[PDB]
RNA sequence: AAACUGCGAAUGGCUCAUUAAAUCAGUUAUGGUUCCUUUGGUCGCUCGUACUUGGAUAACUGUGGUAAUUCUAGAGCUAAUA
RNA sequence: CACGCCGCGGCGACGACCCAUUCGAACGUCUGCCCUAUCAACUUUCGAUGGUAGUCGCCGUGCCUACCAUGGUGACCACGGGUGACGGGGAAUCAGGGUUCGAUUCCGGAGAGGGAGCCUGAGAAACGGCUACCACAUCCAAGGAAGGCAGCAGGCGCGCAAAU
C-alpha cells in the first residue's frame, strides 16, 4: 500500500540502482512482490520487469515489511548481471533437472572408458 | 601440512577486516602479492563490505572481469589481490579515487582523494644495494624494484613516485622534525612529528613521536612511515587526522 | 531383538592345550544346563544352539580365540515396511533400486519376493504394518524420510517414472488376451522398433498361431517380449527362467541388459542362478522364516552375492540364516502347424526316462499320446492299465480345502502307512492343508499337484516340469522324492525337466528331441546318459562345468580356454 | 590363432591355424625375427612374415626384452610397452610374457615383410587410402616435391565427405608452420621490444651518470 | 564430443594411537638454507633453412587376446607451447 | 586482437637464466610440563662429550666415515618406569588463594591396519599414489586379478553411552 525506500545507492558498475524497500501494509497480509514491482515501477518511470526484488521479511506485530530491490537499466544488463535463480523466478530462465546425483554417477561411470565410448556410455 | 596452505578461516582472519561470524566458515585468503597477509585488504572485502557496490561474492567478480578497477593505475582481475597503505584504488566508470590509509582506530578507511592527486604515492625504501656493473637498486615497501635512484637515498626514507611511469620524483630523509605515520602495532594510525630515535646494536630501534595534541608514543623503527617534510603532510588525511581521542572524549564527541 | 548364538569353528579350537576356559566361564554351564560340552580328550568344543543365551561371556575367556558370536534371525518388527493381514506375512524392508543396472533377488519361496515388486512399482501403497488403519501417501513419504526413495516414490506418484512388471503367473495370460500374437503384441508397442525383440528372443515364427496355442516355454518368451518393447523406466522381471531351456535362458539374459538405458530402472528376481552371473550387476538377498516374515538385505555384487547365499551366512550383518551349503512304435501328429515324427524306441520297467528338449519341440505332445490321446497314425502303444498324468499348466477348479481335495477325493482309503513318511513328510503339504487350493501361489500349486500324481497308483507316471515356480532349495528335495519312490514301488516313470542339475541326477535313460526347433521335429531312439547329454549339449553348443566345492553347474564363456578344449573331446559335461 | 597384418595396404585377417606341425618354423625364435613363411599353407610362397608380438595363453602381452618361455612380473613405467599410467610417475608391477615364441600362445601377430607372388583373399585385393593426410609445411612440401618459391597452400590433400541427408562439402586441415604476415608481425614486434629495452637502458645510464657527477660536486664541497 | 599438452590432485576433511624438554607457547635468529605462484627489476650487455628445421606417438580407422580389471597387444594415419 | 603507415609499428595471453619480496617450510636460542626412589647413579671407541680433515645434505652441525682426546648429565631429581597424556588458546566451579578438566569446530603436531622403501613434483616418505613383508579379507575357469571409511551417510562389533 505504501512503499518507502531506505538508503539509495545508484551503482554505475553493475548498471543498477540499489535500495532497501519499506512496505507498510497495516491491515493486510504480506503483499506479493509483483505489486511491489508495479508500485516502484510507477514510482521510478520504468517498466516493471527490469526491476528485481528479494528477501522480504514481515516484522513482528503486523507492521512494516522490509527487504531489498534493484532496478536495472535494461533487460539485457539484467540477463548479464542478475543471478539465474532470480531470473528463473520471472520465467526468463529454466534449469535442466538431473540434478546432482545422476550427474555424479555419470561422472564416475565415464571414467571407466576411453575414446569415443564416453559419449555412448551414459 | 606437507606443502603451502591455501585457505583461511573467518575467526583467524585479521581483526581490522571487520568480518562477521555467521556468514560462512571461510574468509578470503589474500593472494600472494606485494603486501603481507595480516596487513592488507583484498578487493573482495573492499568492494563488498566497505563500499557496498556488490552484495554477494559473485558480483565482485562480475565487477572485476569487466576491466573496471585499477590498482595503482594497473587493471587487476584478481578479486583477492592484496592492497594496502597508499595503493591508489581507482575506479574510472564513476570517476572516484581511493587511497588506502589507516584511520586512527587502525582500520583501512574509505578515504577519497582528488583526481589530480591520484598520479602519485609514497614508498618507504627498505633495501639499498648495488649490482651488476655498479647499478644501484632501490626496493620499496610494496616491492617495487627501482634501478638508478638518487644517491642520497638511504634505508627508512620515503620517496614519491609517479604512478604512470614508476620513477622517483623526490625523496624525504628520515629525521627528527618530519611528520610521521605509524603502520604498526598498538599505536597504529597515529600521526605526529618525530622527536627521537634510540639506537641499539643488534635489536629493533625505538622512535619517539610527539603528536599534534602533544601526547607522545614510541614504536619500533620498522613501523615508522614518514608522510611529509616538516609538519607538512604530502597526502590527503582521514577526517580525524590521526589524533587518538580516548574513550571518554570519543563518547563525548558521539554526544 | 536379534537372537545371538555362540559359534565355534573347528580350526584353532584344539581342546587339549588351552584348559577349557570357555565352559568354566559360561553362566549357563554354571547352573548345570550344558550349552557347552567339552573334554580335554576331544577335537572340538560343542556349543548348544538352543541353550546358548547369546551374552558374550565365553568369547573373551579363550586362549586360542575361536569363538564367534553370530545372529540368528527372528521376528524383529524394527523398520517394518508392509504387512498383509491379521496373523499374516510381514515384509520388513524395501529393496533399493538403482539407475542403469540390473538388480537380482535370490532366496527361498514364499518369503515375499513378489510383494517387494508391487510396492516399488506403484502397484501398492504399503500400510506400514497397520492393516486396520492404513496411513495414506503423505505419511508414507515421511517414513522413507532421509532415504533416496521419498524422492523416488515422488516420481511414482506423479508418474514421472513409469513402472511395468512382467507377471509371475505367466500361464494365465490368454484369458485377458484374445486373438493372435501379431495383433495383441503389436498394437501395444508405443516404440516402433519391432526388430531386436523377436531376434534376441527367437520369435516371428510364432506369430500366426494364437496366443492360446503356445506351450509353457513359448508362453514364457512371449511375455518377455511384451514388457521389453514398452516405453517406461521401471521394469521388474518375475522369475524369467521359468519354463525355459538353457539356450533360451541366455538369450533372455542378454535382452534384459538390452533394456538398459542409464536412466532406466531394472530389477529382476531369479531362482536358477547359473545365468545370474551374466544377468545382473548387484544382488539383494531375502532371508526369514517362509511366509511369517521376510527382510531384504543390502545389495552385494554379482559374483559376491551368490557365494554369500550359497554358504547361507551374510557378512554385512552377522546373521546366519542357514547352516547348510514295454515297446511303442513311432508316429506322426500335426496339431495344426508342424509334425513330430517319433522314431520307434524301446521301453523298460523300474527305470527313469528324461526328455531333453527345446521351446516347442514336442514334449507336451509326447506326454499326451502316452495317455492315449491325439493319435492320427496307425499304431502307437496303449498302456493296459490307467495312467497318471501331470499337466503343464494347472488352472485348478475345486471345492474348498485340500483336505477334501487331496485326502477324501483321491485314496479316501489311504495308503498310509507307508505313504506319508516316505512321500508327504518331505513334501510339507501338512502345513498348508488348512488353506484352500484357490488362494495358492505357484510354488505351493506345483507342490500340491505332484502329491496326487505320485499318490495315484498307475504303471507309467507322466510327470512334467517340477522345476517351474520353485526355489533352488526344494529342487534337490524333489529329486530324492522321485528317485526313492519309483525304484521302491518298482514301477517306471516319465519325467520331463528343463533344469540341468535335476536332469543329471536321476536319469537312467534319455529320450532326445532332435530336428529344427518348433518347425519340424523328431524324437529319437532312447540313448544313455553319457552320450545323450553330450549329443544334446552339442545341439546347444553350450558347455557345462562343476564348481568344485558346492557342485554347481556353471556355463563356459562361448569361445574360451575351457570351452574349446571341452568341445574338442566332446565331454560337454564330465561324469553326467 | 594368427593375426596376419599387411602394412602396405592396411588390411588384416584372423585365421585359425590348428595343426602344430604346421607351426614348427615359428617356435624357439624370438620376436621381430623374420621367418620363412612357406610352411603353413600353399598360398604363402614368397611372403616372409615378421613376428611382432602376441598374447599369452592367459591373455597377457609379450614384451621384446623379456627372454623366457614363461611369465615374469616387471616394474613398468611411462614409455614402456604393455602399460599406461594413471598419474605422472606411477609405476605398477605387471605380468608379461617373454619374447620367445612357443606353442602356448593364444595369438601370434604376424606382419608380412615382403609380398610374394600370389594374392591372399582378404589382404592383397583391396587398398584403403590413408585418411587425414599431412598437416605440417614440410611434410606437404616433402611429399609433393615443392621448391623455394612454391606455394604450399594449393596442394593440401582434401577430404571429400559425403553423408546421406547432408549437403556435400570439401574440408581441409589447418596448415601449421606456415609463414603468414601474422608471424612476421610478431617477430617485428619482438625486435621492436628489443629496441625499446636497449633504448631505455642507455638513456637511464647517461641520466644517472649526470646525476652522480652533480652529486659528487655537492659531496666534494665538504 | 574425444585424446595429446598444461595445471591441481601436497590445501580441505577426519581422528588422537604413538609422543613427558619431545610436542607446544611467548622470544630471538638465519650473517647457516630452499621457495611453484603473485608483484616490480632484468631479458640487440655475448664480437661468434631463419620468409620457421627433424623424428615420432595419441584421438580416429582396422585385426584380436583374457573367465576376470580404469588390462591393453599387433596394423594403418596426422599435429604441438609434447 | 587491432589494423596500417613509406622498411617501421600498437595492445595483449604464454615463456625463462637470474635478482627482489609474497605465502610459507625446515633447522636453531633463552625459559616453562602431571605422578613415582618399592628407579641413585646413568651414558661408550660400532657415537656417548669434544678436536681436525672429509663424505652427505637444501644449508649449520657426530648427520656419517677416518684418526685423536676422556668426556657429558646428576637429590637444583639425571637415568628408568607410569599415564583412561596430543600441546596451547580455553572450560566448570570460585571471597582471596586454590583445585580439577581440555579427544572436541581456532592454531601447532602426528597418522591413515602394523612397519618399511620410493616414483613424479617447487612442495610427500603422499596412502581418495606405487613397491614388497606381516595381518585380515573378496572374486577364480584355481592359470590369476584387486584391496584399505581415523571423508559424508550407512551397516557389523564392542558397549551404560552417540543422528538420515
Ligand atoms: N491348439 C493349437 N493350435 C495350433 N497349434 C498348436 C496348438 N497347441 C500347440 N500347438 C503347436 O504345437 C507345438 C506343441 O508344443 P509343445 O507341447 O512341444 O511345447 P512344450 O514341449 O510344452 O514346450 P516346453 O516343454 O518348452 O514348455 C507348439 O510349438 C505349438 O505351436
Ligand atoms: N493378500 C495376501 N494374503 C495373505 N498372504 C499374502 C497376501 N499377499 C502376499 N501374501 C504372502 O506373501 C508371500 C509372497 O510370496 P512371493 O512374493 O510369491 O515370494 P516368491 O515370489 O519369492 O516365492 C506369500 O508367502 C504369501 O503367503
Ligand atoms: S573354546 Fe574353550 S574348550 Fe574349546 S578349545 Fe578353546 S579354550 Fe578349549
Ligand atoms: S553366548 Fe553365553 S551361553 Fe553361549 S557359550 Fe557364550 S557365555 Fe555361554
Ligand atoms: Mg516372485
Ligand atoms: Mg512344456
Amino acid at each position: 500500500v505504501t512503499i518507502r525506500t531506505r538508503k539509495f545507492m545508484t551503482n554505475r558498475l553493475l548498471q543498477r540502482k540499489q535500495m532497501v524497500i519499506d512496505v507498510l501494509h497495516p491491515g493486510k497480509a504480506t503483499v506479493p512482490k509483483t505489486e511491489i514491482r508495479e508500485k516502484l515501477a510507477k514510482m521510478y518511470k520504468t517498466t516493471p520487469d527490469v526491476i528485481f526484488v528479494f528477501g522480504f521479511r514481515t516484522h513482528f506485530g503486523g507492521g512494516k515489511t522490509t527487504g531489498f530491490g534493484m532496478i536495472y537499466d535494461s533487460l539485457d544488463y539484467a540477463k548479464k548481471n542478475e543471478p539465474k535463480h532470480r531470473l528463473a523466478r520471472h520465467g526468463l530462465y529454466e534449469k535442466k533437472k538431473t540434478s546432482r546425483k545422476q550427474r555424479k554417477e555419470r561422472k564416475n561411470r565415464m571414467k571407466k572408458v576411453r575414446g569415443t565410448a564416453k559419449a555412448n556410455v551414459g | 601440512a606437507r606443502g603451502p596452505k591455501k585457505h583461511l578461516k573467518r575467526v583467524a582472519a585479521p581483526k581490522h577486516w571487520m568480518l562477521d561470524k555467521l556468514t560462512g566458515v571461510f574468509a578470503p585468503r589474500p593472494s600472494t602479492g606485494p603486501h603481507k597477509l595480516r596487513e592488507c585488504l583484498p578487493l573482495i572485502i573492499f568492494l563488498r563490505n566497505r563500499l557496498k557496490y556488490a552484495l554477494t561474492g559473485d558480483e565482485v567478480k562480475k565487477i572485476c572481469m569487466q576491466r573496471f578497477i585499477k590498482i595503482d593505475g594497473k587493471v587487476r582481475t584478481d578479486i583477492t589481490y592484496p592492497a594496502g597503505f597508499m595503493d591508489v584504488i581507482s575506479i574510472d566508470k564513476t570517476g572516484e579515487n581511493f587511497r588506502l590509509i589507516y584511520d586512527t582506530k587502525g582500520r583501512f578507511a574509505v578515504h577519497r582523494i582528488t583526481p589530480e592527486e591520484a598520479k602519485y604515492k609514497l614508498c618507504k625504501v627498505r633495501k639499498i644495494f648495488v649490482g651488476t656493473k655498479g647499478i644501484p637498486h632501490l626496493v620499496t615497501h610494496d616491492a617495487r624494484t627501482i634501478r638508478y635512484p638518487d644517491p642520497l637515498i638511504k634505508v627508512n626514507d620515503t620517496i614519491q613516485i609517479d604512478l604512470e611511469t614508476g620513477k622517483i620524483t623526490d625523496f624525504i630523509k628520515f629525521d627528527t622534525g618530519n611528520l610521521c605515520m605509524v603502520t604498526g602495532g598498538a599505536n597504529l594510525g597515529r600521526i605526529g612529528v618525530i622527536t627521537n630515535r634510540e639506537r641499539h646494536p643488534g635489536s629493533f630501534d625505538v622512535v619517539h613521536v610527539k603528536d599534534a595534541n602533544g601526547n607522545s608514543f614510541a614504536t619500533r623503527l620498522s613501523n615508522i612511515f614518514v608522510i611529509g617534510k616538516g609538519n607538512k603532510p604530502w597526502i590527503s588525511l582521514p577526517r580525524g587526522k590521526g589524533i587518538r581521542l580516548t574513550i571518554a572524549e570519543e563518547r563525548d564527541k558521539r554526544l | 531383538k536379534l537372537t545371538r548364538i555362540a559359534i565355534v569353528n573347528h580350526d584353532k579350537c584344539k581342546p587339549k592345550k588351552c584348559r577349557q576356559e570357555c565352559k568354566k566361564s559360561c553362566p549357563v554351564v554354571r547352573m548345570g544346563k550344558l550349552c557347552i560340552e567339552v573334554t580335554p580328550q576331544s577335537k572340538i568344543a560343542w556349543i548348544s544352539e538352543t541353550l546358548c543365551i547369546g551374552c558374550g561371556i565365553c568369547i573373551k575367556k579363550c586362549p586360542f580365540g575361536a569363538l564367534s558370536i553370530v545372529n540368528l534371525p527372528s521376528n524383529l518388527e524394527k523398520e517394518t515396511t508392509h504387512r498383509y493381514c491379521a496373523n499374516a506375512f510381514k515384509l520388513h524392508r524395501l529393496p533399493i533400486p538403482r539407475p542403469g543396472e540390473v538388480l537380482g533377488l535370490v532366496g527361498t519361496n514364499g518369503i515375499g519376493k513378489s510383494t517387494a515388486l508391487k510396492i516399488l512399482a506403484g502397484k501398492q501403497k504399503p500400510n506400514l504394518g497397520k492393516y486396520d488403519d492404513p496411513p495414506d501417501w503423505q505419511e508414507i513419504l515421511t517414513y522413507f524420510r532421509g532415504s533416496e526413495l521419498q524422492n523416488y516414490f515422488t516420481k511414482i506418484l506423479e508418474d514421472d517414472l513409469k513402472a511395468i512388471i512382467k507377471p509371475q503367473y505367466v500361464d494365465q495370460i490368454p484369458k485377458a488376451a484374445k486373438g493372435t500374437v501379431g495383433s495383441i503384441l503389436d498394437r501395444k508397442d508405443e516404440t516402433k522398433t519391432q526388430a531386436i525383440v523377436c531376434q534376441q528372443l527367437d520369435l516371428t515364427h510364432l506369430k500366426e498361431r494364437n496366443v492360446e496355442d503356445l506351450s509353457g516355454g513359448e508362453l514364457q518368451r512371449f511375455a518377455c517380449a511384451v514388457v521389453c518393447i514398452q516405453k517406461a523406466d521401471i521394469f521388474m522381471f518375475d522369475e524369467p527362467s521359468s519354463y525355459l531351456d538353457v539356450k533360451q535362458r541366455l538369450k533372455a539374459a542378454i535382452t534384459i541388459r538390452s533394456l538398459i538405458n542409464p536412466d532406466r530402472y531394472i530389477i529382476v528376481v531369479e531362482h536358477d542362478l547359473s545365468v545370474l552371473d551374466y544377468l545382473s550387476d548387484f544382488i539383494c538377498c531375502l532371508y526369514g522364516v517362509p511366509s511369517a516374515y521376510g527382510v531384504v538385505t543390502m545389495p552385494f555384487s554379482v559374483r559376491e552375492g551368490i557365494n554369500i547365499f550359497l554358504d547361507g551366512y551374510v557378512p554385512t550383518e552377522n546373521l546366519r540364516f542357514r547352516d547348510a551349503s514295454y515297446k511303442y512304435p513311432g508316429m506322426k501328429k500335426k496339431m495344426g502347424e508342424f509334425e513330430l515324427a517319433i522314431v520307434a524306441g524301446e521301453f523298460t520297467d523300474s527305470e527313469i526316462m528324461v526328455m531333453l528338449g527345446e521351446n516347442g519341440t514336442g514334449k507336451t505332445t509326447f506326454i499326451r499320446m502316452l495317455a492315449g490321446r491325439l493319435k492320427p497314425d496307425e499304431g502307437g502303444e496303449v498302456p493296459v492299465l490307467n495312467v497318471s498324468y501331470k499337466p503343464q499348466k494347472i488352472s485348478p477348479k475345486s471345492t474348498g480345502s485340500v483336505r477334501q481335495l487331496l485326502h477324501e477325493k483321491i485314496r479316501d482309503a489311504y495308503t498310509h502307512p507307508q505313504f506319508v513318511t516316505d512321500v508327504m513328510k518331505p513334501l510339507q503339504i501338512e502345513n498348508i492343508i488348512d488353506q484352500e487350493v484357490q488362494t495358492l501361489s505357484g510354488g505351493e500349486l506345483q507342490r500340491v499337484a505332484l502329491a496326487l500324481c505320485l499318490g495315484k497308483p498307475a504303471d507309467v507316471y507322466l510327470i512334467d516340469e517340477p522345476s517351474a515356480y520353485l526355489d533352488s532349495e526344494q529342487r534337490l528335495m524333489a529329486a530324492r522324492v522321485v528317485k526313492r519312490f519309483i525304484l521302491h514301488a518298482k514301477k517306471t516313470a516319465f519325467v520331463v525337466e528343463h533344469d540341468f542339475i535335476m536332469a543329471t541326477y536321476l536319469a537312467d535313460r534319455v529320450i532326445v528331441f532332435d530336428g529344427v526347433p518348433s518347425k519340424n521335429t523328431v524324437a529319437n531312439s532312447p540313448q544313455t546318459l553319457l552320450a545323450g547329454m553330450n549329443k544334446f549339449l552339442s545341439q546347444l553348443e553350450i558347455t557345462f562345468r562343476r564348481d568344485p566345492n558346492n557342485y554347481r553347474p556353471r556355463i563356459n564363456k562361448l569361445n574360451s580356454i575351457k570351452d574349446v578344449e571341452q568341445k574338442k573331446s566332446g565331454n560337454y559335461f564330465f561324469l553326467d | 590363432k594368427l593375426n596376419i597384418s599387411f602394412p602396405a595396404t592396411g588390411c588384416q585377417k584372423l585365421i585359425e591355424v590348428d595343426d602344430e606341425r604346421k607351426l614348427r618354423t615359428f617356435y624357439e625364435k624370438r620376436m621381430a625375427t623374420e621367418v620363412a613363411a612357406d610352411a603353413l599353407g600353399e598360398e604363402w610362397k614368397g611372403y616372409v612374415v615378421r613376428i611382432s608380438g602376441g598374447n599369452d595363453k592367459q591373455g597377457f602381452p609379450m614384451k621384446q626384452g623379456v627372454l623366457t618361455h614363461g611369465r615374469v612380473r616387471l616394474l613398468l613405467s611411462k614409455g614402456h610397452s604393455c602399460y599406461r599410467p594413471r598419474r605422472t610417475g606411477e609405476r605398477k608391477r605387471k605380468s608379461v610374457r617373454g619374447c620367445i615364441v612357443d606353442a602356448n600362445l593364444s595369438v601370434l601377430n604376424l606382419v608380412i615383410v615382403k609380398k610374394g607372388e600370389k594374392d591372399i583373399p582378404g589382404l592383397t585385393d583391396t587398398t584403403v587410402p590413408r585418411r587425414l593426410g599431412p598437416k605440417r609445411a614440410s611434410r606437404i612440401r616433402k611429399l609433393f616435391n615443392l621448391s623455394k618459391e612454391d606455394d604450399v597452400r594449393q596442394y593440401v590433400v582434401r577430404k571429400p565427405l559425403n553423408k546421406e541427408g547432408k549437403k556435400p562439402r570439401t574440408k581441409a586441415p589447418k596448415i601449421q608452420r606456415l609463414v603468414t604476415p601474422r608471424v612476421l608481425q610478431h617477430k617485428r614486434r619482438r625486435i621492436a621490444l628489443k629496441k625499446q629495452r636497449t633504448k631505455k637502458n642507455k638513456e637511464e645510464a647517461a641520466e644517472y651518470a649526470k646525476l652522480l657527477a652533480k652529486r659528487m660536486k655537492e659531496a666534494k664541497e665538504k
